[PDB]
């Protein structure tokens, strides 16, 4: 794997010698939970929807409100 | 925003980090000059008030100063006609479990600027721990309005500095530790609106990319690849996250920035290039959308968080003036391209003793690898340069454009490596490796290091005790300043490199140092208070020398050297 055997333009990763294609069924499978790894993606909505009750609020009253229950 | 612009071109203020949109952190003012530096003295010094790092710098606009602490990231303002006083002061209320997040200290990269305009008066931007970006009323700190960018409970934390561009603030990312998935978002400054969000990878609409993104350079990638270079959904806990430092373009309208590394460490568990971490882009500043994008260090094995400073100059390139950006690299390498067409001019080692890469192939843009030097699991890799703390890490360097010479503070650490298996729980670290770090074959921690980007040739090359961490500024004195984190200020010659001062500060140094004119006189800026990585061994009580992601056993003599503290100093003739 010396990183110059390319696959397709911008693609020139390779298994290093005794290392698998893929990790999936191997003994290096990562095994991440599904669920756990659609968290931070979820997070991210909710603050995007609470910053966008925020901006709606400054825009109604012309005063900044932070808290989104006091809105 | 052409009027921040403007006020960066005045040597009475500091408006940004960077100093300017080009990050050129050079002053035209020679009242201190390298022939009467050593009579330098200091003028006058503030608390802070918290003990931890200190990164970034004050900022001085309109004779006020502005400084800021790490966590809880208080923030106070200074008439410099009354340097006593503090005009105003914002002392944020944050949860404390923000701490448990950061994986390196809880520094904080600076405040940002905008002056007046029809959003309203001017702001100063604060980016906190926990995840929030603040407007503040320049003049008052009166809270204008506070956002939601990243969320603690999933490891996403602030440490990057704001940036502000037209009327939009960039707010990066932070986490990658904790396997969070990098993003930059620019917010309106009058409202605080969200008005772009891209991610460094995945789908493609989440990349934010131009229809002609990399159309000058095919060969470097253009669509699929934040899906197609991972497994699967690895790239939805996959890093890239942006803690450093921006520049920007105002003719070409392109904002520069780099992505950081993958996650977790663990390079096993993440087969493929995993675009787009490691990235240096260009993107266009309106829409976000990516107009070029550089991998530097596919598939990472090193944590050579690709976040560093971008320096943007002009220079001859085969005999045509060019605008360039230039980039030092974690990986130890230092990039030049041409900043509209994202061609690569140069890639040269900042020391030779690099050999994770043999050299990179300028044509097909690609570091060849030396295996020798890889990581991978149920192996221990030993002597490996860089370390993960890279041979340049967060400082912002200096560039004398008259000499065609950038200054950087260097680090000279390499590591062994060796990775271990683990799950992902949002929340919790996911790293995956143990290492031990050392100083680099020439025996120091540091040096500093004068160079031209284009042709790759030293000036001059000196020593330090300790990783120079803060970055530098650059005078037209022909001075280049610097702070130590056994905690000293130097300044050296920028012809030669001799050493022409110091002064011994209460702590280390891992911010840079600023000048400015007020009242007809050169005074120059610091703040002293170590921590950051380095520092975490002498800030948390570590022992283990693979503690602090290693850092311990490399630093464990800094603190014979310098406690934590908190000030800022000012000096002048
Ligand atoms: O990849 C992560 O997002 C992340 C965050 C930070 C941080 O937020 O300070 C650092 C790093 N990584 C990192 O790899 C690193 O070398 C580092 C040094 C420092 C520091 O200021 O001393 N911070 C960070
Ligand atoms: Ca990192």
């Amino acid at each position: 794997y010396d990183g110059t055997h390319c696959k397709a333009p911008g693609n020139c990763w390779e298994p290093k010698p005794g290392y698998p294609d893929k990790v999936a069924g191997s003994k290096y499978d990562p095994k991440h939970d599904p669920n756990e790894l659609n968290k931070q993606a979820e997070s991210i909505k909710a603050m995007e929807a609470r910053n966008q009750k925020r901006v709606e609020n400054y825009a109604k009253t012309g005063k900044f409100v932070y808290k989104v229950e006091d809105i | 925003n052409s009027e921040l612009d403007r006020l960066s071109k005045d040597d009475r203020n500091w408006v940004m980090q960077t100093k300017d949109y080009s990050a050129t952190h050079f002053s035209r003012l020679t009242e201190i000059n390298s022939h009467n530096v050593k009579n330098l003295k200091v003028a006058w010094t503030l608390s802070t008030g918290t003990l931890h790092g200190h990164e970034g710098a004050p900022l001085v606009v309109d004779g006020i100063m502005y400084i800021h602490t790490p966590f809880p990231n208080n923030v106070y303002a200074v008439d410099l006609n009354d340097t006593r006083k503090m005009l105003w002061q914002y002392k944020p209320k944050q949860n404390p479990a923000a701490r448990a997040v950061a994986c390196c200290d809880v520094v904080n990269r600076g405040l940002a600027y905008v002056p007046a305009g029809e959003h309203g008066p001017a702001k100063i931007f604060l980016n906190q721990l926990d995840g929030h970006i603040v407007a503040l009323n320049a003049k008052t700190g009166e809270e204008i309005w506070k956002m939601e960018n990243s969320d603690i409970a999933m490891g996403s934390t602030l440490t990057g500095a704001p940036f502000v561009v037209k009327d939009k603030v960039l707010v990066g990312s932070a986490g990658a530790e904790l396997g969070v998935r990098g993003y930059v978002t620019a917010y309106n400054i009058k409202d605080g609106k969200q008005e772009w969000r891209a991610y460094a990878t995945g789908p493609d609409e989440d990349l934010l990319l131009d229809k002609d993104f990399n159309k000058d350079n095919p060969h470097y990638g253009q669509f699929g690849l934040g899906l197609s270079t991972w497994e699967g959904d690895a790239w939805k806990i996959g890093g890239g996250t942006n803690w450093g430092w921006y520049a920007y373009d105002p003719k070409l309208d392109m904002i520069y920035y780099g992505s950081g590394n993958p996650a977790p460490w663990n390079e096993t568990m993440r087969p493929g290039d995993n675009k787009w971490t490691m990235t240096i882009w260009g993107r266009d500043a309106d829409t976000g959308r990516a107009k070029f994008g550089y991998q530097k260090t596919p598939h990472d094995e090193w944590d050579y968080a690709g976040v560093n400073y971008m320096g943007l100059s002009e220079q001859e390139v085969d005999g045509k003036l060019t605008p360039l950006l230039t980039h030092p690299d974690r990986n130890g390498l230092v990039y030049t391209l041409n900043r509209e067409t994202g061609a690569l001019v140069n890639a040269f080692k900042i020391d030779d003793t690099v050999n994770w890469v043999k050299k990179v192939d300028l044509k097909t843009g690609l570091p060849i690898r030396d295996p020798e030097y890889s990581t991978r699991m149920d192996h221990n890799a030993k002597g490996i340069c860089p370390s993960a703390m890279g041979y340049h890490n967060q400082g912002i360097e200096s560039y004398d454009p008259d000499k065609k010479l950038f200054f950087m503070g260097v680090n000279h650490i390499c590591m062994d490596w060796e990775p271990f298996m683990l799950p992902y729980r949002a929340g919790q670290f996911f790293v995956g490796a143990t290492l031990n770090m050392y100083p680099g074959p020439k025996g120091m921690l540091g040096q500093v290091k004068a160079m031209n980007a284009v042709t790759g040739k030293m000036e001059w090359e000196v020593p330090e005790k300790f990783a120079v961490w803060g970055g530098t500024l650059a005078t037209a004195g022909d001075l280049v300043f610097y702070g130590t984190l056994d905690g000293f200020i130097k300044a050296r010659d920028t012809r030669t490199g001799e050493l022409k001062w110091q002064f011994q500060l209460p702590s280390g140094v891992i911010g840079h140092p600023i000048t400015y004119q007020h009242n007809g006189k050169q005074y120059i800026a610091i703040y002293s208070g170590v921590g950051g990585w380095p520092g975490v061994g002498l800030v948390f009580d570590l022992k283990d020398p693979t503690a602090g992601l290693g850092a311990v056993g490399a630093f464990r003599e800094l603190a014979h050297y310098t406690q934590m503290g908190g000030s800022v100093f000012v000096f002048s003739l």
